[PDB]
Parts: structure tokens; sequence; C-alpha cells
């Protein structure tokens, strides 16, 4: 149960 | 041993192993980790045929180089996809979601570990992002 955090935050 | 090689693996461009990229399916959420536990099943139904490649969890995006064609199939990125998410069936299946911005809708891709261990790829990716935001 994980997920990336360095995302660019898409619209 | 394993972690002694996975530590610098993600830093390089290959921290995973053989995978089974089934393809890509459409979803309706893209706001949970359980959304992947369902998509993985959809691709297991039909249409989207699985592929035997080599997942390389790189700190600058994943890359699946086919081990029978070496033509590559997943040239996406970790910071490009919404967020990773495992499963609760046997920890032998993972998937990532990718909403609009390239698909004009919610599309989640699914795959499975051809190693069957839930550590050669799972924990590996869980450390990729931690290094992706090192700077």
């Amino acid at each position: 149960g994980f997920s990336n955090m360095s995302f660019e935050d898409f619209p | 041993h394993q972690w002694q090689a996975d530590e610098e693996a993600v830093r390089s461009a290959t921290c995973s192993f053989s995978v089974k990229y089934l393809g890509c399916v459409e979803v309706f959420e893209s706001r949970g980790m359980q959304v992947c536990e369902e998509a993985l099943k959809v691709l297991r139904q039909s249409r989207r045929r699985p592929v035997r490649g080599l997942l390389h969890v790189s700190g600058d995006g994943l890359r699946v180089v086919d081990d029978e064609t070496k033509g590559l199939i997943v040239d996406q990125t970790i910071e490009k996809v919404s967020f990773c998410a495992p499963d609760r069936n046997h920890e032998r299946g993972f998937s990532y979601i990718c909403r609009d911005g390239t698909t004009r809708r919610w599309m989640c891709h699914g795959f499975l570990a051809c190693k069957d261990s839930g550590e050669r790829l799972s924990h590996a990716v869980g450390c990729a992002f931690a290094v992706c935001l090192e700077r």
C-alpha cells in the first residue's frame, strides 16, 4: 500500500 | 544481498524484474490504491494480452524492456502517473493509474510480477519515489 509523492500534480 | 543490489538499482535505471504488462484499461476514480486491485482483473479478462518483459524501476520513471522483443512497451514515468498501488490477492499483482493530461480520461495500467515474491518489485518501487524527491 504505497504511492509516488514526487508527482508533478496533473490537473 | 537483494536490498544490497536494489539500493543502487533505483538510483541507476533498473530496480525491478520480469513483469506481465497486460495493457491498459479505463477506470472511474483515480483517487485510491484499491482502484488498481480491480483494473488488474479487467485486463485478466481478455482483450488486453499480457507481455513478458523486464520492469526497470528507475528513479526517473519506469521502463519495461521486453525480454522476447526488446521493443519496450512502457516508456512512462513515476512522477507522470497519478500514484502506484498494489493488490490484496497474493501481492503478485501491481498497477498504476493515469488520468487525463495524456488520455483525456482515467486510464489505469495493470501488470503482474513474474517473480512471485512481492519484494523484487513491490518494496523496490516503494523506495523509488523516496529517491525521486531526493532533490
